[PDB]
RNA sequence: CCGGGCACUCUAACGGGACUGCCCGCGAAAGCGGGAGGAAGGAGGGGACGACGUCUGGUCAGCAUGGCCCUUACGGCCUGGGCGACACACGUGCUACAAUGCCCACUACAAAGCGAUGCCACCCGGCAACGGGGAGCUAAUCGCAAAAAGGUGGGCCCAGUUCGGAUUGGGGUCUGCAACCCGACCCCAUGAAGCCGGAAUCGCUAGUAAUCGCGGAUCAGCCAUGCCGCGGUGAAUACG
């Protein structure tokens, strides 16, 4: 990004309940490009997420996220003969795709031997305080308001 | 798998006709 | 179920058991359930008593399996050996045998990256 | 195009399994298209005017 | 009685005659629904049609044939798109401003020599 | 109905010498099967630009033969008299088959 | 390593082909080795007066042929005498009722291939180096030419360490893809070892 | 895996110079270049000489020695 | 498939279309954020194209030419062997290590190409490679051939496993005079290593990366997973 701030590739909401985040999610769970099963996998993630629960995944999948995507973090840079870990927040757009992505990652370092359940499972323990998601964002979180004390690098 | 031989996907990859692979 | 000798095929699908025989893959591994018609999509947990045995009487008596085998070929290449073919060399010296480089990789006929420097 | 070995232009060599080519001008003994019986070489700086018509630098 | 609106995209062609009626479509033989297994795309490339709502009011019959279901279900998008302005070529106060009209370009780049396709740059060791 | 295979290298040339191939004899039996295009087949071919190593590069060559026909539509004859053995095609073909 | 021939980057379009013809698989395959014995045949001697561009425009069995030369008197003879000798012997291996035909090539220098071979006999003559190069722009830029060049090389002079000098004048579009812009080496065997000029010369323009 | 399909090979100009051979006795060595020809019963005590690529080496060849070609005992390479 | 019919894609021939021309903003200007209309724009996407010169880059082994040097022979014909060795080290790849997967069956959309000693619809023996018999095509209208990913169903249930196919024993077809060294292809058996890779490190900013499959090239066949192309499906992310 030597020039432009990048247009970033602005999306479309989804058939199912028409906002942005599925086909982005779902994105992330595709692989080798086949949105199809990918699509599939999300739906059908909603499939045991209105079968083991009742409340519609509409919130899950937010209320859920939103714990997941930081605000916090690191990157050093080698001022002095050192590279010094500064703690600093995030931006919109990354904290979710951090925040997103997390998920279809812990998503899969799962036992259920089932896709479609690997992730609606994760969903499930996603909006609870106990999520593989969340703990990454928990950890790198952490990492922060715990090196605080180099935040005079504050940037 | 491609290189495995005997099956569909053996006769894809290397593509050719024995048993596992006749046609239709 | 204990079928060909030193044989015993157990709580897997049939047709894929068997495969568990020396001379048997997935191909002879129908080509039993067709002269012993033994229903095929079974399980060896759950075979008769008139058909383990049409199995054990077909495969046994109709082929050349396990020891009786695994001696065939090892006196069938020990046979290479003795005269002066090609191949005896490739066995004589355990490396490839059917026109394959050996500058690089043939580790699988030759064993254990054995390294000294070059 | 070793005229020593050019001599194949006796298409009577004693088992047809044995004709090799070669390039009509530059001779050599590989790359020798079959179409235009010479090589890739000429090929290129020749057809570059014409000694090749239909020819065309292709683009797309 | 009956319209028009051809509409193409990424690589496959699609005729799309359209008509009064109510909501029944078809496709290369089978109707839409059904040589598209409800995958969840396909919706979507009927979602022009509902501009300012209808589909029980005009209907179609689409031999969009060329290329791959992707490209199908999208060269049809522009047909029952561009179908809605034969008929009411005054349907755009919400039908520009969704583009459903806009053959995209999107296509696929050639094989480049050297690299391993038009871009895919192979490996290089030590430097 | 006649029949007349316009095959060759050039584009619109295959295209003029056939062209002219036309009204000739359509005055006084009928018309024409028309001034038909028909897909042109290309030869690619590609090879290393130099003469010693180097990868990529190889340039590129094409070759499109191009097709054209016409016939000329009941040509009672007479009909077709009109544009005998008359022409003026070079280093463009055509043949004839009904 | 780099640039390529200039009519090279131009065939389809300001520039049309030698062997203008037209044939198929089971033809073409030699209908250009025979073909370019239009040129070892019916250029191997014009050379003093033509050579220019031997393109054919054949038509089954027949052919149209043309030898171009700049020097249209040395191609006949007593009002056709050397328009037999192997104008026929041109037939002495390939019949097919193969001709000949002959244009008035327009001022020797518009045609750098000559003007090379120029050069080149002017390298062997051993003119002054570069100076006959300095002339060649002239001469041709004088014929209401417009671009130039000239680009021998190889030990000059038949100097020891090899180079390859320079000179041409006003235009060389060649990278524009639209000057009916002409090119024509010329080799020149040598006592001290090969060299070879270039000679470009960019013309008219649309 | 073996291979010749429906008629097998044997170069036909050194087989003259072997049931022939046999025909009236035997031999004490054949000498002949090629090895592209398979090796056949009677050839039994034979002992021919097939190429190496330089030196000749003797072949007392036998039945079991059979189904296998001539050229199936030249040591070209000298490994160790 | 039979008429009939160009309005539909389509084919290859031409022309048209985009220039910051229109309004707002700041402007000295060029012109940049930003809208209208437009299928598309501010170079809409990708190509062919690679300056004066640089390293004295590369091969006299394609050819060409300025010498050291050959001639009973480092020039010439041929047969066999060699270029394909193997304690090893590196580069580039193919195929994996599986369940968003594998196997079977049913069915279905690509585009650019290629075929007279040549591509081969079909029928028949055949588990089979393949041999025999045989329609048309002189190749938009025959065919290579079918694509594969996908979809509907069902088989498998986390197992070095129906994952994965290296190695190996046997039988057999094909091209070839001829395949032992040294050929691919089918079938049966054997079923190896690998459970996602230390330090370090390669490619890619969109229809791109990832993946699937198709084609030709030289060529008898072929050691091709490599080369040059075609589309199917189709992302991620760029604070700076
Ligand atoms: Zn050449």
């Amino acid at each position: 990004a030597r020039r432009r701030r990048a247009e970033v590739r602005q999306l479309q909401p989804d058939l199912v309940y028409g906002d942005v985040l599925v086909t982005a999610f779902i994105n992330k769970i595709m692989r080798d490009g086949k949105k199809n099963l990918a699509a599939r996998i999300f739906y059908d993630a909603c499939k045991i997420i209105q079968e083991k629960t009742g409340q519609e995944p509409l919130k899950v999948f937010k209320q859920a996220v939103e714990n997941v995507k930081p605000r916090m973090e690191v990157r050093s840079r080698r001022v002095g003969g050192a590279n010094y870990q500064v703690p600093m927040e995030v931006s919109p757009r990354r904290q979710q795709s951090l925040a997103l992505r997390w998920l279809v990652q812990a998503a899969n370092q799962r036992p259920e031997r089932r896709a479609a359940v690997r992730i609606a499972h994760e969903l499930m323990d996603a909006a609870e305080g106990k999520g593989g998601a969340v703990k990454k964002k928990e950890d790198v979180e952490r990492m922060a308001e715990a090196n605080r004390a180099y935040a005079h690098y504050r940037w | 798998g491609k290189g495995d031989r005997r099956t569909r996907r053996g006769k894809i990859w290397r593509g050719t006709y024995g048993k596992y692979r006749p046609r239709k | 179920a204990r079928i060909a000798g030193v044989e015993i095929p157990r709580n897997k699908r049939v047709d894929v058991a068997l495969t568990y025989i020396y001379g048997i893959g997935k191909a002879r591994a129908k080509e039993a359930l067709e002269k012993t018609g033994i229903n095929p999509a079974t399980r060896v947990k759950d075979l008769t008593e008139a058909e383990v045995v049409r199995l054990r009487e077909y495969v046994e008596n109709t082929w050349k399996l396990e020891g009786e085998l695994r001696a065939e070929v090892a006196a069938n290449i020990k046979r290479l050996m003795d005269i002066g073919c090609y191949r005896g060399l490739r066995h004589r010296r355990g490396l490839p045998v059917r026109g394959q480089r050996t500058r690089t990789n043939a580790r699988t006929r030759k064993g254990p990256r054995k390294t000294v420097a070059g | 195009a070793r005229k020593a070995l050019i001599e194949k232009a006796k298409r009577t060599p004693k088992f047809k399994v044995r004709a090799y080519t070669r390039c009509v001008r530059c001779g050599r003994a590989r790359s020798v298209y079959r179409f235009f019986g010479l090589c890739r070489i000429c090929l290129r700086e020749l057809a570059h005017k014409g000694q090749l018509p239909g020819v065309r630098k292709a683009s797309w | 009685e009956q319209y028009y609106g051809t509409g193409r995209r990424k690589e496959a062609v699609a005729r799309v005659f359209l008509r009064p009626g109510n909501g029944k479509v078809t496709v290369n033989g089978q109707d839409f629904n059904e040589y598209f297994q409800g995958l969840v795309r396909a919706v979507a490339a009927l979602e022009p049609l509902r501009a300012v709502d209808a589909l029980g009011r005009f209907d179609a019959y689409i031999t969009v044939r060329g290329g791959g279901k992707s490209g199908q279900i999208d060269a049809i998008k522009l047909g029952i798109a561009r179908a809605l302005v034969q008929y009411n070529p005054d349907y755009r106060a919400k039908l520009k401003p969704l583009g459903f009209l806009t053959r995209d370009a999107r296509v696929v780049e050639r094989k480049k020599y050297g690299k391993h396709k038009a871009r895919r740059a192979p490996q290089y060791s030590k430097r | 109905k006649i029949r007349i295979k316009l095959r060759g290298f050039d584009h619109k040339t295959l295209d003029a010498s056939a062209q002219k191939i036309v009204e000739a004899a359509r005055r006084s039996g009928a018309q024409v099967s028309g001034p038909i295009p028909l897909p042109t087949r290309v030869r690619r071919f590609t090879v290393i630009r130099g003469p010693f190593k180097h990868k990529d590069s190889r340039e590129h060559f094409e070759l499109r033969t191009h097709n054209r026909l016409v016939d000329i539509i009941n040509p009672n004859r007479k009909t077709i008299e009109q544009l005998m053995t008359l022409d003026l095609p070079t280093g463009v073909e055509i043949e004839i088959k009904t | 390593g780099n640039k390529i021939h200039p009519i090279g980057f131009r065939l389809g379009i300001t520039r049309d082909w030698e062997s203008r013809w037209y044939a198929g698989k089971k033809q073409y395959r030699h209908l250009l080795l025979e073909d370019q014995r239009i040129r070892g045949l019916l250029e191997k001697e014009l050379y003093s007066a033509g050579l220019a561009r031997v393109d054919i425009e054949r038509a089954a069995d027949n052919v149209a042929v043309t030898v171009h030369v700049a020097k249209p008197g040395v191609v006949i003879g007593r009002g056709g005498e050397r328009i037999r000798v192997l104008r026929e012997e041109l037939a002495k291996l390939t019949g097919k009722n193969v001709a000949l035909n002959v244009q008035e090539v327009q001022n020797p220098n518009l045609s750098a291939p000559l003007v090379a071979q120029r050069v080149a006999e002017q390298i062997e003559r051993r003119f002054a180096v570069r100076r006959a190069i300095k002339q060649a722009v002239q001469r041709v830029m004088e014929s209401g030419a417009k671009g130039a060049k000239v680009i021998v090389s190889g030990r000059i002079g038949g100097a020891e360490q090899a180079r390859t000098e320079w000179a041409a004048q006003g235009r060389v579009p060649l990278h524009t893809l639209r000057a009916n812009i002409d090119y024509g080496f010329a080799l020149a065997r040598t006592t001290y070892g090969v060299l070879g000029v270039k000679a470009y010369i960019f013309l008219g323009e649309v | 895996p073996r291979s010749l399909k429906k008629g097998v090979f044997v170069d036909d100009h050194l087989l003259e110079k072997v049931l022939e051979l046999n025909a009236k006795g035997e031999k004490r060595l054949i000498k002949t270049w090629s090895r592209r020809s398979t090796i056949v019963p009677e050839m039994v005590g034979h002992t021919i000489a097939v190429y190496n690529g330089k030196q000749h080496v003797p072949v007392y060849i036998t039945e079991n020695m059979v189904g296998h070609k001539l050229g199936e005992f030249a040591p070209t390479r000298t490994y160790r």
